[PDB]
DNA sequence: TCAATATCCACCTGCAGATTCTACCAAAAGTGTATTTGGAAACTGCTCCATCAAAAGGCATGTTCAGCTGAATTCAGCTGAACATGCCTTTTGATGGAGCAGTTTCCAAATACACTTTTGGTAGAATCTGCAGGTGGATATTGAT
DNA sequence: ATCAATATCCACCTGCAGATTCTACCAAAAGTGTATTTGGAAACTGCTCCATCAAAAGGCATGTTCAGCTGAATTCAGCTGAACATGCCTTTTGATGGAGCAGTTTCCAAATACACTTTTGGTAGAATCTGCAGGTGGATATTGA
């Protein structure tokens, strides 16, 4: 009997509500906002984790690590933009070498 | 003996380092550098183990990023060797300088 | 101390950066930038530290500083 | 004492997309930093949206617009989808 | 009946006379000056808001406004801003 | 009863302390707002506008005008290193740009 | 009303040249003009989009200058002078 | 004679000139028309406050004028004095606009 | 083209630093009740946005025409890479110890409320004025010879 | 080094859009008495930073040798700027109609407050694994001849 289960979400609606409420954002908080926001957070999370899981697989690994999260993001146009000014610790960089720098 | 042409190992080093993610600045030296600068803002400070690592992470990322835009500039100038003028140009278009 | 950041390390950084050839003047130019970066970040972290009346710079202090500098960093509490 | 984070939820969600995959400690960190960030961005914009419109309360209306404004084209659609869906369902039961 | 909207024009003008008693300001320039005040107000109040949150403090005191100012303004500008700030406060409090 | 006396005057300021206090509460920055807060803020605000009007007013003097306009505001901000940094991502409507021509571009 | 098309060509070669001048540009390659139009198209598209988003959330049919200001703000392109 | 200035003399003249002024350089109507075109391709039956169209032009020209500044640097850095698309792209890339 | 010298890439292997998994206790989160009140209708007042008409001349178009800039080529010295050497600083680990980031109370000073009067501000009006636009004239800058 | 051709820079002028000063309400500061916290002020722990020590292990500092990269010079095809004729549209003014912001009231659906009642999430130990880090062995990729 929790809003998250009621919203069919795996993310804490109650917590999101408590945060929106405590974060000095507005005087009053709608009943649905925590749900909506919680949905959005969860969705974006799934998106990262999937691509990240695929990245882990391609490396023949079962456990996701920073590298995989960096490879997932910098490789996806949209996620890359949404996080263009964020740096993922321990993620390194996409392999890339300017053509003019190659031999022959 | 057996020598590799100039740039052959360089490319090799590139491919290797773009592959890994380990920090590339030696820890202690850095530790020391951070603490020194910090001392000029507040004395007898203590640094959380993690706080220092965060800085090195942030810092090494920043530089690697700057070396990228720099290389882009050097190439734009029909060169293959980055020079101070390239860093300057990059940092200027970035709005830092 | 800044001299502690050696040529070889700077070489490696440039390498991950995709740089193939390096002018001899880069190393010293690089330390200059590297120094300004820490000065700016650290200076702010410490400011966050004192406002907290603490004597220990915390990772969160660095994180918040890094955010003010537009260098948001993931992995240390945010 | 207490120090809450999204680790659980990230993990649960992890198991749905990859029941077979695991996640390193540092990786979980990147994920918390990620959620807090986005959480802050959306809540932030939503806060402004209500002020420009002189409203005392932040509703799903604001959060949705906030998403349109912050997330990239395709990402925004799905986000908007998932969002309205959770509310609808939540409202029904 | 058109509702009345506030601004800082009155105060900008006063301050202007103090620095250049002989100088005027076009309405477009006051347009800019207003944007400036609102801008900095928001920047400062914001970092202050944030700073209090971090320190589990529920109230924004002048000590917040001050750290905020040190964080947002550069060198000298911060030095003088802080004095003026402090000075004004103590005067205000000191009767 | 006691005669009304403004907080600005108590603080010795031109800017409206009471108005600033209102803005802070209504602004959703924190649950509660101290008393020195609006004072210290109005103070800083007044000092910053004073710093730029001085510089702007001079710019006006130099162009032989007696009424400050945006260009005068831009010249003041873009020439003073600090204000420039403080507003390095702010764009001033009708301000133009600082006269500047790269050397390489000049007749040899 | 009337149909709107190819209005990007309203940004004449003369005008783009004037702009480059203020930017302190002496010599201008023939291919700049179209690139410029490209860049302008994108810039405007992004700003008008966010602007209109603000307008719709206000349940209005008129895009106000504030909408444009908040739009520019988001793009990190803060503009002084139209505070309303 | 007749008389005619050497190529570049007028350009520098034009630069010195346009850097002294603060007027808009894109014509008002052609630009308003371009806004309305773009706007209605996002949402129809829209209307604009006189000032919104102006706030947009102030913004666009301010943006372009600054991009050309950076572009001019890239050209020069390339031992050139003529800006080319290459430069506008290098600029925007480093700016982190369309990286 | 060969023949040799490092590099790299696989596969399989085994310890071990982290992960999981296992069990519990208090802060949160979910319920019920009783109020409160934000802001969605239903209206209307009335800015100000879209359109129109018309005349004028500032500018946008398109051509010519050739100065001189960008773009190949060539070439040499000299900077920066590849390397074998060899010594010094950094990386790794307990060890304790002292500093200090957190909590547990206290409560006195400071802030929030409620609501009751006072005025500083804002919106027009009526009153002024810096200066945009024009001009003629003393310079100043360019470019040919 | 003129010196003829043009573009500029300046001071003098003066009616008029705009900037100021003048006035009359009225939202919203300021007052004053209460009720409610906030968070600074000693004491008192754990727990993580700091120091110290102590090796080896790499990793960095040096000096050689020369490959090949970066400028400096030349050269020239033709792109892009300057000047000019033509006449298209944008710019200016002034006048409306009416789409729609906006100011008012009305007041339920929905959010805040509260007192309880039940979870669920964060810890602090116990119970496995995913991989790093090696070890061959086998083609590769580079290079010199
Ligand atoms: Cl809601
Ligand atoms: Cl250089
Ligand atoms: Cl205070
Ligand atoms: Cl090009
Ligand atoms: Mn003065
Ligand atoms: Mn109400
Ligand atoms: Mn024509
Ligand atoms: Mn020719
Ligand atoms: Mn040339
Ligand atoms: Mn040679
Ligand atoms: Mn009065
Ligand atoms: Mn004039
Ligand atoms: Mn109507
Ligand atoms: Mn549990
Ligand atoms: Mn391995």
């Amino acid at each position: 009997k929790t809003r998250s289960s009621r919203a069919g979400l795996q993310f804490p609606v109650g917590r999101v509500h408590r945060l929106l409420r405590k974060g000095n954002y507005s005087e009053r908080v709608g009943a649905g906002a925590p749900v909506y926001l919680a949905a959005v957070l969860e969705y974006l999370t799934a998106e990262i984790l999937e691509l990240a899981g695929n990245a882990a697989r391609d490396n023949k690994k079962t456990r996701i690590i920073p590298r995989h999260l960096q490879l997932a993001i910098r490789n996806d146009e949209e996620l890359n933009k949404l996080l263009g000014r964020v740096t993922i610790a321990q993620g390194g960089v996409l392999p890339n070498i300017q053509a003019v720098l190659l031999p022959k | 003996p057996h020598r590799y042409r100039p740039g052959t190992v360089a490319l090799r080093e590139i491919r290797r380092y773009q592959k890994s993610t380990e920090l590339l600045i030696r820890k202690l030296p850095f530790q020391r550098l951070v603490r020194e600068i910090a001392q000029d803002f507040k004395t007898d400070l203590r640094f959380q183990s993690s706080a220092v690592m965060a800085l090195q992470e942030a810092c090494e990322a920043y530089l690697v990023g700057l070396f990228e835009d720099t290389n882009l500039c050097a190439i734009h100038a029909k060169r293959v060797t980055i020079m101070p003028k390239d860093i300057q140009l990059a940092r200027r278009i970035r709005g830092e300088r | 101390n800044i001299q502690g950041i050696t040529k070889p390390a700077i070489r490696r950084l440039a390498r991950r950066g995709g740089v193939k050839r390096i002018s001899g003047l880069i190393y010293e130019e690089t330390r200059g930038v590297l120094k300004v970066f820490l000065e700016n970040v650290i200076r702010d972290a410490v400011t966050y530290t004192e406002h907290a009346k603490r004597k220990t710079v915390t990772a969160m202090d660095v994180v918040y500083a890094l955010q003010r500098q537009g260098r948001t960093l993931y992995g240390f509490g945010g | 004492s207490r120090k809450e984070s999204y680790s659980i939820y990230v993990y649960k969600v992890l198991k749905q997309v990859h029941p077979d995959t695991g996640i390193s400690s540092k990786a979980m960190g990147i994920m918390n930093s990620f959620v807090n960030d986005i959480f802050e961005r959306i809540a932030g914009e939503a806060s402004r949206l209500a002020h420009y419109n002189k409203r005392s309360t932040i509703t799903s209306r604001e959060i949705q617009t906030a998403v349109r404004l912050l997330l990239p084209g395709e990402l925004a659609k799905h986000a908007v989808s998932e969002g309205t869906k959770a509310v609808t369902k939540y409202t029904s039961a």
